[PDB]
């Protein structure tokens, strides 16, 4: 039984030795095309939702109720999450391959409101793709708090207290866990350090950092100059938090479950066993899938990194008809969120048993030093 | 007088309206036509109308602002028939201060009349109070009873000494209509008019 957590269709077991691009031959070449209508719709529909939300905001600024403001901010954030999915496709060089210059300009312009960098984003996501579900190396992803590290900050820091034993107890036990993409965004700046990067890409990395810096130095002072704090929380900060909620939810539901293990390299980690067996496809209602620009279908993009975004549900239908028992699906519901918040918090590296924080602390607490 | 002379003499009197951002007019329409400008002499009544607009249509109150306009442009608005402009039915009435309406009723009570009724905006004047300019002697019309009291008390305590100068109150619409339609000796009587603003002899 694995629908005890809303994980509906669960996967049994995958043989090792396989590479995810291996399954690209299961996808016919009709999906790897350019539909200009689909591209224009994918840019325009979330932009239409954002424009409708902002027109509502200029209609009723402060005379509106809090819940009406929250609903409008949620609509704007979902539209910008769809636009950020478009920018992610542009970063992956698979939105408009005919015009790389327009692709890069569009991706940078659509990632500037998120205070994200296109080259840093594609670098970190290529790192995550090459190190999917691999311990101590992927970083750019929902790397779980292992009981070894909780034990380290549990005994090597003394008792049960500690800075990383209070910050972790605040983040991975509370619904602020569904906003940890803010922490990922803070980590994505790489300390504004060029020494992490190749010396032959310094100008690209600097420009990719400068365009969100141009946004935060030009547009954001114009927002605070046109409404103050009340005109900044409701116009930018709440859509920003909604977009980060969507990014956190998609990233957390992609590669985290009790039946998906995290193994370091040389221990038995494999690319196929981590990609087409370690991915849970989130399923959303069709207006949400259109507004999010099919950002919950990341498995066919993983197995074929040239497959465009609009063909992702069709290619996932092909892959679910072909592979069969190896895939995992999960509908979007309160069950998955409450399980990710209250139950799946600590990953013991012994039987992939995501457990509550206290129950594991109890082990390393009433034992080890005792 | 001519309208230029009336506008020149009505300049030091300010009034307050409620305006949409493109200098429109929050014209409370009530029922069938009956739009009412309600030129407020006091800003508290204008803010009260702002509160009413806020409770009724909250989109309009944020857009609208209290516009200060001198009485010459108000007179220009009042004079022209609105059918010629093509926007008719807007009544453009005057709203007096309630405290000064009460003071006008109290001064009405001195002779003995229906002292719970008044017409128009009250204008106060003491029979014998004159302002000595450079070589001409203007007659101040006081928009405020407190300002008239300060001027009367200061003038009699400065010129020494019985010293109650009648103190009569009329309507501001009629002192404008008489200014417009005066031609004979009434023209020379009104040429010495002087209009004290509602807050001119304050705590200074
Ligand atoms: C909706 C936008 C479409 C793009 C979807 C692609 C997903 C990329 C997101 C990468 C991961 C984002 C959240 C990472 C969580 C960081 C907190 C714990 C990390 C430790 O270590």
């Amino acid at each position: 039984y694995a629908d005890e957590w809303g994980f509906s269709r669960v996967g049994a077991d995958f043989p090792p030795g396989s590479h995810p691009s291996l399954f690209s031959q299961l996808l016919p070449q009709a999906l790897f095309a350019f539909d200009a209508r689909a591209a224009v719709a994918a840019v325009a529909v979330p932009l239409a939702a954002m424009a409708a939300g902002y027109g509502w905001l200029w209609y009723m600024h402060s005379i509106a109720p809090v819940w009406q403001q929250a609903l409008c901010a949620a609509l704007i954030g979902t539209g910008y999450a769809g636009l950020f999915k478009v920018a992610h496709e542009c970063a992956m060089m698979r939105f408009i391959p005919q015009m790389p210059g327009l692709q890069a300009a569009l991706g940078t312009l659509l990632m500037a409101p998120a205070l994200y960098s296109l080259p840093s984003w594609r670098l970190h996501h290529l790192h995550h793709l090459l190190h999917t579900n691999m311990l101590w190396q992927d970083v750019w992803g929902w790397h779980p708090l292992t009981k070894v590290e909780l034990a380290d900050e549990m005994v090597r820091s003394g008792g049960s207290g500690g800075a990383a034993m209070a910050a972790a107890r605040l983040v991975l036990t509370t619904p602020i866990k569904l906003f940890a993409s803010v922490g990922h965004w803070l980590r994505s700046w790489d300390g504004l350090d060029l020494r992490h990067f190749h010396p032959a890409s310094y100008v690209e990395v600097l420009s990719g950092w400068a365009a969100p810096l141009a946004f935060a130095g030009l547009v954001l002072p114009a927002v605070v100059s046109a409404g103050g704090l009340s005109g900044f929380v409701s116009c930018y900060l709440a859509p920003w938090l909604v977009f980060h909620f969507w990014l956190s939810v998609l990233s957390l539901t992609a590669h985290t479950a009790p039946h998906i293990p995290w193994r370091a390299e040389g221990d038995g980690w494999d690319a196929g066993r981590a990609a087409v067996a370690g991915t849970v496809t989130l399923r959303l209602p069709r207006p949400l899938e259109v507004l999010l620009n099919n950002a919950n279908y990341m498995l066919p993009q993983a197995v074929a990194p040239g497959l465009p975004m609009w063909s992702a549900p069709a290619a996932y239908a092909v892959l679910a008809a072909r592979l069969g028992p190896y895939l995992t699906e999960a509908s979007m519901s309160l069950k998955l969120l409450t399980n990710h918040v209250t139950r799946w918090q600590i990953y013991d590296e012994e039987a992939h048993t995501y457990r509550p924080m206290e129950e594991v602390v109890d082990e390393i607490e009433a034992d080890l030093q005792q | 007088m001519a309208k230029d002379e009336v506008k020149a003499r009505l300049a030091p009197v300010p009034v307050y309206t409620v305006a949409n951002p493109k200098n429109e007019f929050v014209l409370v329409a009530g029922e069938n036509n009956t739009q009412l400008g309600f030129f407020f002499f006091r800003k508290e009544d204008a803010e009260a109308l702002i509160e009413k607009i806020r409770e009724e249509n909250p989109r309009l109150a944020r857009d609208s602002k209290i516009l200060r306009v001198p009485m010459d442009n108000v007179y220009e608005v009042f004079t022209t028939p609105r059918e010629q402009t093509g926007l008719q039915g807007i009544h453009f009435r005057f709203m007096p201060d309630m405290k000064q309406v009460a003071h006008a009723l109290q001064l009405y009570k001195d002779a003995g009349v229906p002292t719970r009724q008044f017409i128009g905006v009250p204008v106060f004047q003491a029979e014998g109070l004159t302002v000595t300019t450079r070589d001409m002697q203007y007659v101040p019309l006081f928009l405020c009873k407190e300002d008239l009291d300060i001027a009367v008390q200061s003038a009699y305590v400065q010129r020494n000494a019985a010293p109650l100068p009648k103190v009569e109150v009329g309507s501001f619409e009629e002192v404008v209509m008489r200014m417009t339609a005066s031609a004979g000796n009434e023209l020379a009587a009104w040429s010495q008019v002087m209009f004290v603003a509602p807050e001119l002899l304050r705590d200074s």
